[PDB]
């Protein structure tokens, strides 16, 4: 789970 | 623990450049995107761009492309953002952040002005002579035309602290102006003295304006 | 770029109330919707990411929901430390973008502004200017209007307003309005008035003075 698509 | 350390504020002149620092601690920033965001009171929040420390890859908001250049220093675990050709449009709070598991810095307030260190004029604020009637009375000090912020304003050397309203300074022209009100019981003033203490560090000025009744 | 529409821009609630803030994106953002909270000292924290994942240390009263284009942040039972400025950010596409923010404040009962008008000082008059100020103190709600009149005619140029943030003790708002004129302009007229227009009254609160009394 991340905050941005590219993280 | 995870922290991003940014300087509090800087004043720079139009046309100069500024290199804002963002020192990471509590983690190694190699594999985290380091983002930059601009916050100016009217306008919302604007994302400037991000850099990935490991390979220096960058993604910018097109709008900021030769305003903002992001770099990194791997040995100091520090992220930098240079702002060039500074204009009044660039005054704002600039934050740095990491992502994923995001943390933000405290933000650096950058002011771009060619204004010069000016001491404030401190005017007394008292009801027309007497006192527009009542059980309590409101006095005040008007601190006009200073630069740069801030101005420290107290009442009776900090002894008078409750019932006060000290408004945020506002920029009119290239100078700052602030006002402050104190409300006391009518019987207390005039009888007991009420002086506003103004200090303006930059111009190393300290002024005490006693508030008394007069006519116009 | 993807535009984020955040509503409401402002909201008042009482401690213990449920609060819901919403963000709508102009494109699908694939659940990458983040909620940030900002305090007056400028501190910013990420509360929730990927629509509904709480960040480290965030309290269980927070939660988020949504998908596609439509997202929401909810605080089941408001606490005082939640009074803050909230903003969403989509992370579904570059360049990343932000919503316009929601200023969450404390609800209290209406209170009329205590209005006080002050004449220019001789200190200021000696220097060539004349400032007339009016304090519109401890009122609620936050919307408030101040009207300046010189001789009964409306005056718009040369007014400088400043507003306090919500008071930590009585939850009221205050404002400073300053009308600045040159000394010779101030000497050309006689009556100076501020009119405070607020929802607590149908008629404005007017304070004035004449280059003259008492």
């Amino acid at each position: 789970v991340v905050s941005h698509f590219n993280d | 623990q995870v922290q991003l350390q940014q300087p509090g504020a800087e004043l720079v002149k139009p046309g100069a450049s500024v290199k804002l620092s963002c020192k990471a601690s509590g983690f190694t920033f190699t594999n985290y995107w380091m983002h930059w965001v601009k916050q100016r009171p009217g306008q919302g929040l604007e994302w400037i761009g991000e850099i990935l420390p490991s390979n220096g890859r960058t993604n910018y908001n097109e709008k900021f492309k030769t305003k903002a250049t992001l770099t990194v220093d791997k040995s100091s675990n520090t992220a930098y953002m240079q702002l060039s050709s500074l204009t009044s449009e660039d005054s704002a709070v600039y934050y740095c952040a990491r992502s994923p598991s995001d943390y933000w810095g405290q933000g650096t307030t950058l002011t771009v002005s060619s204004a010069k260190t000016t001491a404030p004029s401190v005017y007394p604020l008292a009801p027309v002579c007497g006192d527009t009637t009542g059980s309590s009375v409101t006095l005040g000090c008007l601190v006009k035309g200073y630069f740069p912020e801030p101005v420290t304003l107290t009442w009776n050397s900090g002894s008078l602290s409750s019932g006060v309203h000290t408004f945020p300074a506002v920029l009119q022209s290239d100078l700052y102006t602030l006002s402050s009100s104190v409300t006391v019981t009518s019987s207390t003033w005039p009888s007991q003295s009420i002086t506003c203490n103004v200090a303006h560090p930059a111009s190393s000025t300290k002024v005490d304006k006693k508030i008394e009744p007069r006519v116009p | 770029d993807i535009q984020m529409t955040q509503t409401p821009s402002s909201l008042s609630a009482s401690l213990g109330d449920r609060v819901t803030i919403s963000c709508r994106a102009s494109q699908d953002i694939s659940h990458y919707l983040n909620w940030f909270q900002q305090k007056p000292d400028g501190t910013v924290k990420l509360l929730i990411y990927y629509t509904s994942t709480l960040h480290s240390g965030v309290p269980s009263r927070f939660s988020g929901s949504g998908s596609g284009t439509d997202y929401s942040l909810t605080i089941s039972n408001l606490e005082e430390e939640d009074i803050a400025f909230y903003f969403c950010q989509q992370g579904g596409a570059l360049p990343f973008t932000f919503g316009s923010g929601t200023k969450l404040a404390i609800k209290r009962a209406d209170a009329a502004p205590t209005v006080s008008i002050f004449p220019p000082s001789s200190e200021q008059l000696t220097s060539g200017g004349a400032s007339v100020v009016c304090f519109l103190n401890n009122f609620y709600p936050k919307d408030i209007n101040v009207k300046w009149k010189i001789d009964g005619s409306e005056r718009q140029n040369g007014v400088l307003d400043s507003w306090t943030d919500q008071d930590s003790k009585d939850s009221t708002y205050s404002m400073s309005s300053t009308l600045t004129l040159t000394k010779d302009e101030y000497e050309r007229h006689n009556s100076y008035t501020c009119e405070a227009t607020h929802k607590t009254s149908t008629s404005p609160i007017v304070k004035s003075f004449n280059r003259n009394e008492c």
